[PDB]
């Protein structure tokens, strides 16, 4: 009787039952032991000296520290412009003033909200969502083609005649909203935003289109992130402060390794053609009964 | 009644009289060292497994002494 | 269950050109919700070696320790570092019981022989059993190795955490 | 005969096919074998194999356990289809039997 | 029986065809007043039609 793997698996049966933690003690899954997997006659060696242990926390360091070493870049970024140009800002966002009004109150509410937002970041948040659009597949050739697009000559009168026809005004915008009336600051916010027409300045939606109405509030700040990585940090009354976000001091698969945004495979119920409107999601639930 | 301004780009917020940007200035180079929020993830993790191993201690030193 | 002897047999057959080894795990209601375990797509692990990158690369340097430098054309490397990311993760199976169940009397309940020292009957609202794989570079195998287990919803967003290779082996490996 | 009827169906098709089939169950240490009457609505043969296979997985998985735990022994098949014909919804008469059987005595199709 | 007995003249994106077929000399610039003896033999945007 040649008698299967299987079964000598099956009434070998588990040796005993183990949990364990992750490193951050959140999730806490639980691992079985066979005694039947080919785990035991391999007959491998283990050992781990401390140097190895520590190296391995480094780096595992250097691993969650790479976001907020990025956020502490982008708060040293706003001081240094701020240093820089003096104190004086302009108005970069459309919002009607008034000129009786105290405003260094504002200020010290913005250096409030500034050390807020800096005591509340975390890796959900604007410049990290931003940066996601940014790590994909097709943005090379994306931001390659936007900038000959953009660069490129006045067209002569024979491709306006005969050629083909020619042609994204507004801009998904990603947002963190400080406040201070209550110490709640919210982090994962998506803006739409245009240019006024009217004006020069920038026009701040939802997406239903709603002119999202916290400019006016006096208490709150708000942090601005472009997909060209264009900077904003607005107090009320329309006043901002802009510069670029320098990553140029990390390093490059550090940045890949920690969210790098994701690319699927195909499943059941998915469409082999690219880009269709696919079905509902597999679902395998207990609701019903499992068929 | 009600009088106001139309925003602009030329219409520039100046600096408060320099009595609190140099305040500004302060909490600028006295955060420049301090609580990074990086190791602080780490320290609560060492903090953890020196307790995991210090009790880990406390079952090696109450059994083999037997 | 039936999974994990899937796994069990294919990191054997396939132990030669990776000596991966066999982790056979279970997930509950302490890791992901049930609206997230209902609509789980698939899972994914790295064996993140000791001391550095990943197992998925060079050993010895890369062309991804540069810094990125700020640039808009070939914003992080170009599309080689995008490939580089996704050659470094492989795909475990995946089985996942989204109905309350007890593991030692399911495990009864099936046709294996469960013997604990003691009983720890551990009850759960839902049971997906899940099976990685960890790496020994040569037949030894050192505890400074990481894991990263990552969970993928149909939506594209994606969960990870992280543990290292000691705590899974402080017992198990010195029980041999 | 009560024993040998079986469907997976409420019986409300009203052209009710029906078909012969054995299989192989492997679990016993030589052979054995269910043999069955199967009526169904379903009247194409592939989809009907695939709608066994479904409902038959088990001697599926006894077949190639009989395959692993003997390679010398050959093993035969898996199960044989043969339709002999149809009727209506109300000419079944619970020994369960046909007052009009139109006949078609098809091929033995072997199925896994 | 040979392939081409010009081959600055015959290949789709070569001179006589680009200085010839008229839709590539809409996208060049010319007076259509002009009448060509070589248009007959170019127009392959249209000699296909």
């Amino acid at each position: 009787d040649e008698v299967a793997r299987t079964d000598e698996w099956k009434g070998a049966g588990v040796s005993r039952l183990r949990e364990v933690w992750d490193v951050q003690h959140r999730v806490r899954l639980r691992v079985l032991w066979y005694v039947n997997s080919f785990w035991r006659s391999r007959e491998l060696s283990y050992d781990d000296h401390e140097v190895e242990l520590y190296r391995a926390l480094d780096a595992y360091r250097a691993r969650i520290a790479v976001e907020y070493v990025l956020i502490r870049a982008v708060r040293d970024e706003i001081y240094a412009v701020l240093r820089r140009d003096g104190g004086a800002l302009p108005q970069r966002f459309a919002c009607h003033v008034s000129r009786n009004m105290s405003w260094r109150v504002v200020w010290e509410l913005c250096r409030h909200a500034l050390a807020l937002w800096m005591d509340w970041a975390d890796v959900r948040s604007c410049i990290i969502k931003a940066l996601t659009p940014r790590l994909s597949r097709g943005a090379a050739a994306a931001a390659q083609r936007a900038r000959r697009q953009r660069e490129r000559s006045a067209p002569k009168p024979q491709e306006l005649l005969f050629g083909p026809r020619n042609e994204p005004a507004e801009q998904t915008w990603y947002a963190d909203v400080v406040r201070c009336v209550r110490a709640q600051v919210d982090l994962g916010v998506e803006v739409r935003a245009a240019r006024c027409p009217r004006t020069g300045l920038w026009i701040v939606r939802d997406r239903r289109g709603r002119l999202r109405r916290w400019l006016s509030q006096p208490e709150v700040c708000v942090l601005y992130v472009t997909p060209d990585l264009d900077f904003y940090w607005v107090l009320p009354g329309g006043f901002a402060v802009s510069s670029r976000v320098t990553l140029h001091g990390l390093a490059q698969r550090a940045l890949r390794d920690r969210f790098q945004n994701f690319e699927a495979v195909l499943a059941r119920g998915m469409h082999v053609e690219a880009g269709r409107q696919e079905p509902e999601t597999p679902r395998v639930s207990g609701r019903r009964l499992p068929f | 009644v009600a009088v106001f301004f139309e925003p602009h780009e030329e219409n520039v917020l100046r600096c408060p009289e320099r009595v609190l940007r140099r305040l500004l200035e302060d909490a600028a180079v006295t955060m420049r060292g301090g609580g990074w929020r990086e190791d602080v993830l780490m320290d609560r993790v060492r903090k953890r497994y020196l307790r995991q191993e210090l009790r880990d201690l406390g079952h090696r030193v109450q059994t083999y002494c037997e | 269950m039936e999974t994990h002897l899937y796994s069990d047999l294919a990191f054997e057959a396939r132990f030669a050109d990776d000596e991966q080894l066999p982790l056979h795990l279970v997930l509950d209601q302490e890791v992901l919700s049930n609206e997230e375990a209902e609509t789980l797509r698939y899972v994914y692990y790295r064996n993140v070696d000791s001391a550095g990158r990943s197992t998925g690369r060079a050993p010895g340097g890369d062309e991804d320790d540069a810094p990125a430098s700020d640039d808009a054309e070939d914003a992080v490397g170009g599309d080689r570092a995008f490939d580089r990311e996704r050659r470094t993760w492989q795909r475990a199976c995946f089985r996942v019981l989204p109905r309350p169940l007890e593991l030692l009397d399911y495990l009864r309940q099936s046709g294996l022989t469960v013997t604990l020292e003691k009983e720890q009957r551990v009850r759960m609202f839902y049971a997906v059993f899940t099976t990685l794989g960890l790496r020994c570079p040569d037949n030894r195998l050192s505890g400074a190795q990481t894991l990263h287990l990552r969970l993928v919803w149909p939506d594209g967003s994606y969960r990870d955490w992280e543990f290292l290779a000691r705590d899974l082996l402080r017992e198990e490996m010195e029980a041999n | 005969p009560k024993d040998m009827y079986l469907t997976w169906e409420e019986t409300r098709g009203r052209l009710q096919y029906v078909y012969l089939i054995i299989v192989y169950d492997y679990d016993g240490p030589e052979t054995r074998p269910g043999i069955y009457v199967l009526t169904s609505s379903i009247a194409h043969w592939q989809t009907l194999v695939d709608v066994a296979r479904g409902k038959f997985a088990r001697e599926r998985c006894s077949f190639v356990n009989r395959r692993i735990t003997r390679p010398r022994q050959i093993p035969l098949c898996t199960g044989v289809i043969q339709k002999l014909g149809w009727c209506l919804a109300d000419d079944i008469h619970t020994v369960v039997r046909l007052d009009n059987f139109s006949v078609e005595l098809g091929d033995f199709r072997e199925f896994v | 029986f040979a392939a081409t007995h010009n081959p600055w003249a015959s290949q789709a994106g070569c001179l006589s065809d680009v200085l010839y077929n008229t839709r590539h000399r809409e996208r060049l610039g010319y007076n259509s007043k002009f009448y060509s003896p070589c248009a007959q033999y170019f127009n392959t945007e249209e000699i296909i039609a």
